[PDB]
């Protein structure tokens, strides 16, 4: 649900401040990114939220009708 | 008597598989060469 | 109850053979 | 680049590596006068009687900054881009004219010669360089 | 009465803030002389003393919270878990070192970092002598926590 | 009908549930007469009565009956719109009419809506009652 | 970059132009319309694909259109 | 300058002719619709007093009137409250006997079948149960009868009808210049002093001669009959002093200082009443005594007519140093010239005091019979909290367009609003770090907990029996607290609270209130709230200070506060705007409010209320617990929601019927929602463009055309949805399980 109904440009906006906090730290100024941070694209947020969301639905599920059934019969 | 092989093969497909995929992985994805 | 040693070791010298195999076949499918 | 750096005391909104590695940009004007403006890193700065220059690290912060100084009337900003190896280039605006105003010695760039419903379809262009906007 | 925030370098343009918490002279003494920034060190020696720290304070939350913490094993157990993280750690490093990193950064504390941590012979150095410190340093924290019945019984 | 459909008034668990039948109204025998039209019903064994929908006329009443009247209401209330809508689109401002509505173009459309079939009728064979697919706009295929 | 094309139906009002936050766009002489203009894209290297142009032209479906495609620096809008 | 009276008569006419005409008060909604667009835009933009004018003074005229009218409709609420009480209700019978009839408005028609909703509320009474506690304010009040109900209640209706009067005459009438309204000195003088010093003056005149005697015969137990009218208090001076042996000596030792006389009806006692369970209504009278002086006194601190007092702009420009340039310059211009930066203040900080009342009403129970009705207990603590958290959004929502309307760079140059804008990257990156800290440090004990559990390994988790986190200085400061009479505070008989200690005091053989011990379970959740109010506060500070720009785009507010987006590119810039930051923190103040009144709920039954047996034993609602239980993630879903759901799922065919019907349409609105929140209107559109053509086939087209939601509209309606919906579920859960065990 974070995926699906928090968008890009907040978490954008959240990155560039943690880019500026990296880069202004000392001793972890030594090391950085050779590829630049950015938020999630918005239709890999689409993607990943609804992955997400199956993936909690099908293990929620399953985990419900096995126990569910197996403590009853074995 | 061969229920030894989980003490080899899990910790490898657990630690091992992973550390030498993810740095193989990470070397290949930020070479410029190819 | 279970299978003999000799046939877990059997076993997994044969699954050498198709991991050679998917080796081959992933990086040809690369190129 | 030649002009005064505008009066405030700094913010962490300003440049960071990029400007040294790759890229920064650079807004001079001449005020006539000195007033308070707003930056567009956050925060209020003065401007002062004359040329300015105040570097930026993106194109668009000094376009923003120039359309406020629209609203002092102040319409002789120009954009620099500057990098590392100390060349300047003059970008904005780039003829002399702004291109809200035409100008003539201007080419068409990426103009196609039909409405928009008129373009072929993928699987007509499909399985070369080309796409459907193209030409 | 004064103004003890400023501008860095006396430029308001850059990312940049000169405050007492990033521009103190005690500060600024305690940072540029930690063994990543001081002069006068290779980067063998950088890297061995930073993994001096590392191994020893590392000791102590795999001893005294991990599985083992209450058997008699603990402290070996601990030892173990730290150079193991030492060694990850140096995996970590090796794989930054060539992966050809960018460079370090000065900021409003350290003026100038040092040239061991700008290409990649200073950092595979670096991290060479982190595992020898980090397995060094895990090492003296397990013989000072393991035999610390003993060196109090001397007194 | 399937599944054990006795008629209620037969059905000893529809007369244990009509003994401890709750009031619905402020009549004091609203729930023994809610019992009494409901005897005639057909029921499960748990003594709830289950409707019949298939169209016989020995069970009408079921849903066959309420189908006719929410027919004939709905398409009183479709007809009234329709022809409320099409009777604004001809006065000047439409879309002021929607939000604002004329009582005296639309109360004489609300009593006038009582023979909607016969009016629905007539607009269906006399080709008014749709606008053909070349005066009516879609998106490109 | 991303591409930004521009299509006959123009009328040269100029709002792209002013719409655009990273000069992208120009107006140049033209006499295919009663303004005798056009809008022309030199600059898409400075292209964020923000869509304001499409937002800012006024005839019906668009006479500008942004495709976007490869993120570069400029492109992404990134200051860092 | 002076504060005076200055008026222009007759602004406005009173006439019907823009009822007419909806949307007059935007010159782009007067046009009238072309799309359903406009619907909406009609109710976004109806209050939105900036759009209809640019001119502060008819902007604060409007928004005076419109506080009459809303003070119209808050009486009207009140006084039927007031008439519910009068009229269909229990309260002549309650009074007779408190712990054993429920307290009950709100008698049901018999329609459908609906009157099963009047249940066996006791009294010879059938009805609905309430739960917000007017029965015991009545009670402290000293209402003894309903023929005073009445009365008030038609108090009530002619004090409504003359605040809407209020409205009308000053705003077509007579309506006040620009300068009565900057006059912030002396309203904060006239406030401080009428509307709460001699209000609360007032009020213990009220609880001196009418509170008290009647509750002090009531606490001897009279009858509700025999307690005589309160005016006969006044008149008859031997029956207070019958009570109240302090009468005797007269107003002469006020006057002459000798206050000790006064100390029958005015005590420092401290604890609870033991007959009620509630606060000592002569405490409650000195309070007021005290906070009356204070007030008044405070009121005199603003310079007004006569040259003494204070500049409240000399005041904040004297307070500059030397971290934050020139301070509080500029900050009395902000105040004095946007109605959204006081809006802010003042919702932030009333949201704030609401989180407080709640915390300090179920520990210190100030109405008889209160602390003994564990359903009031538990629901007015929720509710006011959730207006708490309710009015802390908007305190931010009105900060943000502060921000992008009425922010000057001008009169805000080098100052602390100027300073803090920039260092904002400074701010929120170390709020991002401290709300990743409290996350791992507070979330995952409660994912080691649960793995530890699960694995079989219970001496490995984070509780009592195991690794432990005990509280040490909230155990400290209720040490402090416990042995403050006669130590710290030498005249207070018994402690504060008796959630810091001092023994069980049950009335009536429940629990009024005992010791709220804490130990590693405490610890967890006292974290999981600072984790949950520090992202709240993350997403919507963040969205005040990077309202007028980012890094991604500079000019945010040219774009204005409420905007969707920046289009698709520099990445996508979908919810930068202020107003979404306002809707992504709506939900993290639910999540974090939600989790407070959980944590009240079980703590409170697990290990205060229950029942006290004869020897003195205290058995809880739900047995101790909570020590063990509430620190893994399995435990609050079985033993807290899965167990107290029993209620609200069982209820059917009984009284609670209609909790569990609102139970399970409050899931509805709840995953409703969902589909507001996870599309977009694209979508809508496209599918309306369909149901469009269906109707310009059977010549039914409106010539409204029909729109989808715009991006705001559809994120706006999730969030609402969302926040009913659950909290919809969490009412009806509430209330379905206290009125069964408590
Ligand atoms: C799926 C593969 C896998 C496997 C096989 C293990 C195996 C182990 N984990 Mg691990 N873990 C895994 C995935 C895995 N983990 C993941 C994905 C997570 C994230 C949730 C964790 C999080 C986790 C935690 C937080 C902890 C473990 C611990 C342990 C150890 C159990 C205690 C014990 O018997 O050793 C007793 C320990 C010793 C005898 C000393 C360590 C010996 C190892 C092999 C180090 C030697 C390195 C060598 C110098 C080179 C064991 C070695 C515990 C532990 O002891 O870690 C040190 C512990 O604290 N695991
Ligand atoms: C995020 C919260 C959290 C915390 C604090 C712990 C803590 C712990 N877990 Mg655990 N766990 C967690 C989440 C957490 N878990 C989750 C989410 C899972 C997934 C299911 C598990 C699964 C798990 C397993 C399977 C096991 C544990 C075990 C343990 C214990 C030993 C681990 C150890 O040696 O740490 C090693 C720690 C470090 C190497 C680093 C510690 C970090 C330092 C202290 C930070 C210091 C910062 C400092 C203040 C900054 C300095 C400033 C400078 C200027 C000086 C320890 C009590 C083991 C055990 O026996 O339980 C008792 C075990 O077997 N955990
Ligand atoms: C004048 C009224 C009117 C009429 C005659 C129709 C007619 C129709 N609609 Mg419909 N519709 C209306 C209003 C109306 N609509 C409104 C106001 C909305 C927005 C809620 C919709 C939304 C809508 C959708 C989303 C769909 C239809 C569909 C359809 C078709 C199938 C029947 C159906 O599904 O009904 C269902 C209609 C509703 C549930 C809408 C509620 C109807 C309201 C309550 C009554 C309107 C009466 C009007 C306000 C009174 C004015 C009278 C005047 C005297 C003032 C049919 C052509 C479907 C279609 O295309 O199938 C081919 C379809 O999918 N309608
Ligand atoms: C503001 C708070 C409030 C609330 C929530 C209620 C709620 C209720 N009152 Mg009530 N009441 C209030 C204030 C309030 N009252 C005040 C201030 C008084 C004193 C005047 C009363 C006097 C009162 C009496 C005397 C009675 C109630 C009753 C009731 C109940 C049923 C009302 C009903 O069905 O009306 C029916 C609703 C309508 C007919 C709606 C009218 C629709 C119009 C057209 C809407 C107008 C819109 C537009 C502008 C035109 C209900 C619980 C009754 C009681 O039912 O329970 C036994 C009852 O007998 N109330
Ligand atoms: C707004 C507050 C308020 C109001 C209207 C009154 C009103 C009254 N008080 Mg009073 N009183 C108050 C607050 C108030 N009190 C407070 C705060 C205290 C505590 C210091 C007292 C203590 C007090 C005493 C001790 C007496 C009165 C008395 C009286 C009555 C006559 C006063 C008089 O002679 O002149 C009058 C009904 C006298 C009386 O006859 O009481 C009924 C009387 O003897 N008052
Ligand atoms: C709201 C309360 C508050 C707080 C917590 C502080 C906190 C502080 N002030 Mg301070 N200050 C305040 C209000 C406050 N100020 C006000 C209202 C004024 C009047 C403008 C000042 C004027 C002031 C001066 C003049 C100085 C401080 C200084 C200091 C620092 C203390 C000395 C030290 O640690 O070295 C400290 C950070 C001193 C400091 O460190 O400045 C560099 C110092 O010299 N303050
Ligand atoms: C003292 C309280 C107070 C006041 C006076 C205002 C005043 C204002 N706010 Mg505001 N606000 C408040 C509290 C307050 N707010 C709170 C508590 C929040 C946090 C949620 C916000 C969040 C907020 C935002 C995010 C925005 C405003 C805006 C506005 C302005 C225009 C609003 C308008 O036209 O109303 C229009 C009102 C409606 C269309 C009604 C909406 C319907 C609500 C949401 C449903 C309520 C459900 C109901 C209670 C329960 C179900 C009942 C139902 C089944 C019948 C106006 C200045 C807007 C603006 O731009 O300001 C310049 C804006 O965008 N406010
Ligand atoms: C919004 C909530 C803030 C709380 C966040 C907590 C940690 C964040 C600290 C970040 C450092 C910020 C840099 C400050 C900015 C800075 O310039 O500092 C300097 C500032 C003083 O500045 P000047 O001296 O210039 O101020 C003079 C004028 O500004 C007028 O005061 O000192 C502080 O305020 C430090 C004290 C903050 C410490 C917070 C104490 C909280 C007290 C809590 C009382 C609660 C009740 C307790 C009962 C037991
Ligand atoms: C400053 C300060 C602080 C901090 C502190 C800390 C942070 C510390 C740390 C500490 C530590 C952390 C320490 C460490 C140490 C270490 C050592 C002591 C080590 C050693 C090692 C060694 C000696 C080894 C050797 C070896 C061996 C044995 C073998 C072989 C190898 C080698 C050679 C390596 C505080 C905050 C408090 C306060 C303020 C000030
Ligand atoms: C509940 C309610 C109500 C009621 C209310 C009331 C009933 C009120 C009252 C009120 C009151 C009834 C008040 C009063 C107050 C008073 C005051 C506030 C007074 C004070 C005074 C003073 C301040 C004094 C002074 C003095 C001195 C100090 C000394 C010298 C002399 C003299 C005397 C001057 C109503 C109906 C509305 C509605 C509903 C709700
Ligand atoms: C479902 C959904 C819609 C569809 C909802 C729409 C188009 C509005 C809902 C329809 C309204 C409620 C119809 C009102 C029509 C008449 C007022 C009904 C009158 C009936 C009388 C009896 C009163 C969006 O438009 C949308 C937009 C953006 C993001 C998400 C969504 C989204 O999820
Ligand atoms: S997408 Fe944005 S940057 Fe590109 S041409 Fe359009 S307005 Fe300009
Ligand atoms: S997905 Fe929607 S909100 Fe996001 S950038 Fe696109 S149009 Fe804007």
């Amino acid at each position: 649900f974070m995926f699906l109904i928090s968008w890009r440009g907040y978490w954008q906006e959240l990155i560039e401040t943690l880019v500026w906090a990296h880069e202004r730290t000392p001793i972890a100024n030594l090391v950085r990114w050779k590829d630049k941070p950015v938020a999630l694209s918005i239709v890999q947020a689409r993607v990943v939220g609804l992955a997400h969301f199956t993936v909690g639905y099908v293990l929620t599920y399953a985990a419900f009708l096995i126990a569910s059934t197996a403590g009853k019969f074995g | 008597d061969a229920s030894f092989l989980s003490s080899i093969f899990v910790p490898v497909i657990g630690w091992v598989v992973p550390i030498a995929t993810f740095s193989f992985l990470f070397l290949y994805i930020e070479r410029e060469d190819v | 109850s279970s299978i003999s040693d000799t046939q877990v070791y059997i076993a997994l010298v044969v699954a050498l053979i198709p991991g050679l195999l998917a080796w081959r076949l992933a990086t040809e499918l690369y190129k | 680049l030649s002009g005064k750096t505008p009066l405030f005391a700094g913010s962490t909104g300003g440049l960071l590596t990029k400007a040294v590695e790759e890229e920064k940009y650079a807004i001079t004007w001449t005020s006539p006068k000195a007033q308070v403006f707003e930056l567009p890193t956050g925060g209020a700065a003065t401007m002062h009687e004359g040329e300015n220059l105040l570097y930026i690290a993106r194109k668009e912060y000094g376009i923003a900054l120039g359309g406020q100084l629209r609203k002092f009337k102040i319409t002789n900003y120009k954009i620099y881009r500057i990098l590392p190896s100390g060349e300047t280039t003059f970008i904005h605006p780039a003829d002399g004219v702004f291109p809200e105003k035409v100008n003539a010695g201007r080419e068409k760039v990426r103009f196609n010669a039909r409405s928009i419903g008129e373009n072929p379809n993928p699987s007509q262009v499909k399985f070369s360089g080309k796409a459907t906007y193209d030409a | 009465n004064r103004e003890v925030v400023f501008p860095a370098g006396r430029d308001p343009q850059w990312g940049n803030l000169e405050t007492p918490v990033n521009a103190s002279p005690l500060v600024k003494w305690f940072i540029n002389n930690l063994p990543a920034y001081r002069p006068g060190l290779t980067p063998f020696r950088r890297g061995l003393e930073v993994g001096m720290a590392h191994g020893y304070f590392l000791f102590g939350p795999f001893a005294k919270l991990g599985p083992l913490r209450d058997a008699a094993n603990a402290n070996l157990a601990g030892l173990l878990g730290a150079i193991g993280l030492v060694v990850l750690f140096t995996l970590a490093l090796s794989l930054y070192a060539n992966s050809n990193p960018p460079t370090a950064l000065a900021s409003v504390t350290v003026p100038n970092p040092p040239d061991a941590f700008q290409s990649k012979e200073g950092w595979n150095n670096f991290a060479s002598a982190f595992l020898i410190g980090g397995i060094g340093g895990a090492v003296v924290a397990y013989f000072l926590t393991s035999n610390l019945a003993l060196i109090q019984g001397l007194v | 009908l399937g599944a054990d459909l006795t008629p209620c008034a037969e059905n000893p668990a529809f007369q244990a549930l009509a003994k401890n039948a709750r009031n619905t109204t402020a009549d004091p025998q609203s729930g023994q007469k809610r019992f009494e039209r409901y005897s005639q019903a057909l029921c499960g064994p748990e003594g709830y009565p289950h409707l019949i929908v298939d169209g016989r006329l020995d069970r009408a009443g079921d849903f066959l009956i309420p189908s006719i009247l929410f027919l004939y209401i709905a398409g009183w209330i479709g007809w009234v719109g329709r022809a409320y809508l099409q009777a604004i689109k001809k006065d000047s401002d439409t879309e002021q009419k929607e939000i604002q509505l004329d009582l005296g173009i639309a109360l004489p459309i609300i009593a006038t809506g009582f023979a909607w079939p016969a009016a629905a009728v007539k607009e269906l064979l006399s080709g008014e009652l749709t606008a053909k697919d070349s005066e009516i706009t879609v998106s490109p295929r | 970059s991303h591409t930004v094309k521009i299509y006959d139906t123009c009328i040269g009002c100029t709002q792209c132009v002013r719409a655009c936050p990273t000069d992208v766009l120009e107006m140049v002489p033209w006499d295919g319309c009663k303004a005798a203009q056009v809008a022309s894209s030199p600059r898409t290297e400075d292209c964020v694909g923000c869509k304001r142009c499409e937002t800012a032209c006024p005839t019906d479906f668009l006479s500008i259109r942004v495709y976007l495609g490869a993120e570069t620096t400029r492109s992404m809008g990134l200051a860092y | 300058k002076k504060a005076r009276v200055i008026v222009d008569k007759d602004p406005v006419p009173t006439s019907f002719e823009k009822w007419a005409q909806p949307g007059h008060f935007d010159r782009t909604l007067a046009r009238g619709p072309k799309t359903t667009t406009w619907i909406w835009n009609l109710h976004a933009l109806a209050h939105d007093f900036d759009t209809h004018t640019s001119d502060l003074e008819d902007i604060s005229r409007k928004i005076f009137a419109a506080h009459f009218g809303h003070l119209a409709v808050v009486t009207i609420w009140l006084s039927g409250m007031i008439f519910h009480g009068a009229k269909f209700s229990n309260y002549e019978a309650w009074l007779s006997d408190p712990l054993n009839v429920r307290p009950s408005a709100q008698v049901v028609w018999p329609i459908v079948g609906q009157d099963i909703l009047n249940g066996d509320v006791g009294g010879g009474f059938h009805g609905i149960q309430i739960t917000s506690g007017l029965f015991q304010v009545w009670r402290g009040w000293g209402i003894t009868n309903s023929f005073q109900l009445y009365c008030t209640a038609i108090g009530g209706l002619v004090l409504a009808g003359l605040f809407l009067f209020a409205g009308w005459f000053h705003y077509h009438k007579r309506a006040p210049k620009l300068e009565w309204f900057q006059n912030v000195e002396s309203m904060l003088n006239h406030h401080l002093q009428v509307l709460l010093g001699c209000g609360s003056l007032g009020w213990a005149g009220h609880l001196i001669h009418v509170s008290a005697p009647i509750n002090k015969l009531m606490d001897a137990g009279v009858a509700v009959k025999d307690i005589p009218l309160p005016h006969e208090f006044i008149l008859n001076k031997s029956l207070l002093i019958d009570l109240f042996p302090g009468f005797a000596a007269g107003l002469t030792p006020f006057f002459t200082l000798n206050w000790g006389q006064y100390a029958d009806f005015l005590t420092f006692k401290g604890g609870l009443n033991p007959v009620t369970g509630g606060l000592w209504m002569t405490d409650i009278a000195h309070h007021h005594l005290a906070i009356a002086v204070v007030f008044i006194i405070a009121g005199h601190q603003y310079r007004t007519n006569w040259g003494i007092g204070h500049s409240i702009k000399e005041i904040l420009e004297n307070h500059k140093g030397p971290f934050t340039g020139e301070g509080h310059k500029g900050l009395y211009e902000n105040l004095t010239t946007s109605w959204h930066a006081q809006l802010a203040t003042n919702l932030a900080f009333l949201g704030s005091l609401t989180i407080i009342i709640a915390h300090h009403m179920y520990a210190m129970p100030p109405y008889p019979y209160l602390a003994t009705d564990y359903a009031t207990q538990l629901c007015i603590f929720t509710h006011h909290i959730w207006i708490g958290g309710f009015l802390i959004v908007g305190g931010a929502a009105h900060a943000a367009i502060f921000m992008v309307r009425d922010y000057d760079p001008v009169v805000n140059q080098n100052n602390v609003l100027d300073r803090v804008i920039r260092h904002r990257d400074a701010i929120i990156s170390h709020l991002n770090w401290v709300c990743i800290f409290l996350g791992f440090h507070s979330f995952g004990l409660y994912i080691h907990n649960d793995t530890m559990r699960a694995l079989g390994r219970p001496q490995d988790m984070f509780s009592d029996t195991a690794i432990q986190l005990q509280p040490v200085f909230a155990q400290w400061v209720q040490n402090l607290h416990t042995l403050a009479p006669g130590g710290t505070a030498p005249n207070a008989l018994e402690p504060v609270s008796y959630a810091f200690g001092g023994g069980v005091l049950a009335v009536g053989g429940k629990v009024a209130m005992m010791p709220i011990a804490l130990g590693t379970a405490d610890f967890l959740i006292h974290h999981i709230h600072a984790f949950t109010i520090h992202v709240t506060v993350l997403i919507l500070l963040k969205g005040v200070l990077f309202a007028r720009s980012s890094r991604l785009i500079p000019d945010k507010a040219n774009l204005g506060f409420r905007f969707p987006c920046d289009g698709p590119g520099r990445g996508g810039t979908c919810q930068v705007s202020g107003w979404d930051h306002v809707f992504l923190g709506l939900f993290w103040m639910y999540n974090s409010l939600s989790i407070v009144i959980f944590h009240f709920s079980w703590k409170m039954q697990s290990d205060v209320w229950g029942t006290v047996d004869a020897a003195g034993n205290v058995s809880h609602i739900t047995g101790g617990n909570f020590a063990q239980s509430a620190i893994t993630i399995n435990g609050w879903l079985r033993d807290f929601l899965w167990a107290q759901a029993s209620q609200v799922i069982n209820s059917y065919g009984s009284a609670l019927s209609a909790y569990g019907l609102m139970f399970l349409g409050a899931h509805f609105v709840w995953a409703f929602s969902l589909m507001f929140l996870f599309s977009g209107r694209g979508y809508w559109q496209e599918l309306i463009e369909s149901i469009v053509w269906a109707h310009n086939k059977l010549k039914v087209a409106p010539a409204i055309q029909p729109r989808a939601l715009s991006i705001t509209q559809g994120r706006a309606v999730g969030v609402a949805h969302y926040l009913l919906g659950g909290i919809a579920t969490t009412w009806a859960f509430f209330h379905a399980h206290i009125l069964s065990v408590g």
